[PDB]
């Protein structure tokens, strides 16, 4: 009864290794992921509010 | 704790990432349509008994509580992982969406630059 | 340093160009009607006297220029960009002066809750929430901003952020010795959070506090809620929380002091115990 | 490892609450050029 | 089945009508209307006629003035023949790559050779061919600083390179991995696991310097010493001393009494306890 | 093979249409110069990418343009990253400047703590490195980014234990561990820094040791159960005997149950050393 019950410990803990550490690299990847996208939308924004105010300005100029 | 706490909040970060995406999809549609218009503007034991005791009851106890309680944390560990490979691929999803965004204002802008002269 | 002394100079000076270009806008606006050419430039010289005097760690100069600058944008008529300046001196003033950014952030909420903007003014409103625990004990001006803000997100259909709000109002309700709202609040997201899938480990705490909130009014009613919390949620008796609840009440059912204190230093001995946890107890000991 | 997890997971999420902050007001933006361009396209024509 | 036959159909009608309208600014609506001919095949489930109109529909596009949607459409086609004929999905895959890397998008670029690796090594046999494209993948991403996309990469060339019996590149690769893992504030827990893969294929080479390598390996990390892998494989050597079959039979036994080995560790131990 | 011959040509047929474009006097010629750097990206010879990079950021800047100028800028900091540590750590500093012009101050500190990476893992200089961390960590904590700060005071921290005097550990050790008892998730580690300021305040003299750990024993009482403060305890008593068996047997044990950091170890050797 000794060598099942311990096994099966052993065992359970070893699975609970194995799946976090593969949880935690994939959390990694998706936090580079995600620093991407900060970056990517920031300049959007900031690109197209520029070109608007640009349209209002020529446009205000010509009339 | 640790376990629970990381739990509730990524059903948080989930139901964020999913706002985002739906923004992000109206304000593709949103930019399109003005585009558009403007071009058209134009177990029994665990530990052996040699001398029992009550020493190695508690002993053998402690070990049945853990177990128990590592029983558990596997089931809840596992479904935490669920989670978060949905997440991955919403992410993905959402760059490609955006980026193309990105690139049609400045062509739109270029274009808006080319037809005046 | 230089930065300090270098950084305020140049500042002061840039802040006085800025001064004098106001002033004469006036006189090239009569004169000429040059339009919101100058007005546009004195409010760049502005926010960039701001963002300078926050480099040098001069939080009110900064603050006073981007409150100068949103008042000259709302004087033409750009709530947006004068909004942004609202909340701009609201995180600038936050930490040198307190009670600036309150009226800066009421304002900014006031201009987005204009335009139906809910999620900001509940995010400004959680904010201010939290600027007035902080510092202040004013626990009824956090409850209210705390409940303002969960309406307004139950507005929105964002569910589990009211719902933290909500708890956030109960637990501090339940400090002011009225348990009604905190055992209300507490069965309420409790009853919510058996059926969610993740949310569902948690869900028995809750309920471990509303008996503890509904352990004050009196012993029979607590009893008979733990009897009704049990038949629907089973899985409620395996936690620790049930022995616990059980044995307090066959401590006190007999006036036993000693073997409740006992087992509330052996329950904190395995795991230590929260502070509103441990005054909840100290109260109801006090019977 | 279960601590080592946690504040990983609590950075992601606050990231991702300053990426939505920064949606809302792209949006709201879109949507405000979306109205000035109809009333400049209907007023002109 | 009634659903194939009439959305085959109705894909049909819409092509035959697309063409009509094409062969009467005229370009860029033969582009649209040919998509959405192609849009109703790949509704209708066609793999092969559905890719084939869209890759010319691509053409076309190509034909028009744009280089994105060209892009775009080269990868959808490449994807529809996914269930085709492979030599065509590569090739379309391979020009978007091209198109995609001329505008310095390199992320997008190593994706897509990942994913033409993929296809070559699940589809046909050749595992070398996968290699290339595995290492330039590899290569773009370590040159974008993409540590972990090009660390998958490297632990897959170096894995096909060990089955392919080529032992140094495998060994170099795993102990590169293994120190740069532990290197690292994270992922550190699995850094172990890389060392103890080389030193069974440093075996494969000889057994009297798989001594000195486990030496080394424990002298720059002792944790690995309480690694159950540290204790099994220097079992494993010391029964190998000498010629008895039982010793290790029974030490990979009580190895695998707790976890069940993978196929790519069994046939290395069957190799090595074989000879 | 064919790429490097060919990319290289290519690169500088395209260097010299830009020189001949910009001869005749604008925007044209900065797009070749990208193409081309980007190119010679292709072609591996990191060095001279940046070169052309930079060319074309000043080129842009010289028309009033600021973000793609910055943009520019960063990255020909990080071609040179590899190729060139010192024109990457220019390139950086040229790009932060502009940053904290306009106030992104976000990225001016991911730029910073760049900028110490390389510094202190290529190049041999910790104060530069702390330098650098510190002013991150102030923009952060200005930008009120708690997560960022705390981690880089703890690095400033234990490169001031590891080289500079205790005091400066001292304080962020406590002001660290103050912060994290209160939090709900944070607070089980807090114990860990308050332990390691009571290591270098050992380092100064024990009786300095011992009323500081009486301080934080009362401050925190769950800091008495802690397993590290009977390990001080009994160190402590050890050392007031001149006694170093005593000091090497606790060391010992502990290691025995728990491994070390390696910076304890480097501690406990440095105390160990002074017994005399």
């Amino acid at each position: 009864t000794r060598h099942s019950e311990i096994i099966k410990l052993e065992n359970s803990i070893r699975e609970l290794h194995d799946m976090f550490m593969d949880m935690a690299m994939l959390v990694e990847s998706q936090g580079e992921m995600i620093d991407r996208i900060e970056y990517n939308v920031e300049h959007a924004v900031d690109y197209v509010e520029r070109a608007v105010s640009d349209t209002k300005k020529a446009v205000k100029y010509q009339s | 704790d640790a376990g629970i706490r990381t739990l509730v909040m990524l059903d948080e970060q989930g139901e964020q990432l999913e706002r985002i995406e739906e923004g992000m999809d109206q304000i593709n549609k949103d930019m399109k349509e003005a585009e558009k218009n403007l071009t058209d503007l134009g177990s029994g034991g665990f530990i052996r008994r040699v001398t029992n005791d009550a020493r190695e009851n508690e002993m053998d106890e402690n070990l049945e509580q853990v177990s128990g309680i590592i029983g558990n944390l596997r089931h809840m560990a596992l479904d935490m992982g669920n989670e978060i490979d949905t997440q991955n691929r919403q992410i993905d999803r959402i760059m490609e969406k955006a980026d193309s965004n990105k690139t049609r204002i400045d062509e739109a802008n270029q274009r808006a630059t080319k037809m005046l002269g | 340093g230089m930065d300090t002394s270098g950084k305020q100079a140049e500042a002061m000076a840039l802040l006085a160009e800025a001064e004098r270009k106001v002033k004469n806008s006036q006189s090239f606006f009569s004169g000429l009607f040059g339009g919101s050419s100058k007005i546009e430039e004195a409010c760049e010289i502005y926010a960039r006297a701001a963002n300078m005097f926050k480099m040098a760690k001069n939080w009110s100069a900064a603050g006073n220029a981007f409150c100068q600058a949103a008042q000259l944008h709302l004087q033409l008529q750009s709530k947006h960009d004068a909004a942004t300046c609202f909340v701009d001196a609201g995180n600038a003033f936050k930490k040198a002066d307190p009670q600036e950014a309150i009226n800066c952030l009421m304002r900014a909420i006031e201009i987005y809750t204009d335009m139906g903007r809910f999620t900001i003014a509940a995010k400004h409103h959680i904010s201010i929430a939290e600027i007035y625990e902080t510092e202040l004990v004013d626990v009824e001006k956090a409850i209210a901003h705390y409940e303002q803000s969960a309406d307004y997100y139950k507005g929105e259909e964002s569910n589990s952020s009211a719902n933290k709000c909500l708890l956030k109002v109960a637990g501090y309700a339940a400090q002011l010795e009225q348990y009604q709202k905190a055992i209300d609040i507490y069965e309420q997201v409790g009853t919510s959070a058996m059926d969610s899938p993740l949310l569902k480990y948690s869900a028995k705490d809750y309920f471990f506090k509303a008996a503890l909130c509904h352990f004050c009014i009196d012993m029979l009613n607590a009893k008979l809620a733990v009897q009704k919390y049990e038949e629907l949620f089973p899985a409620f008796s395996d936690s620790r929380e049930c022995k616990l609840m059980k044995k307090l009440l066959e401590a006190h059912e007999e006036q036993n002091v000693d073997s409740y204190t006992e087992s509330v230093k052996e329950y904190d001995s395995i795991s230590r115990l929260d502070q509103w946890l441990t005054t909840m107890l100290l109260r109801i000991k006090k019977t």
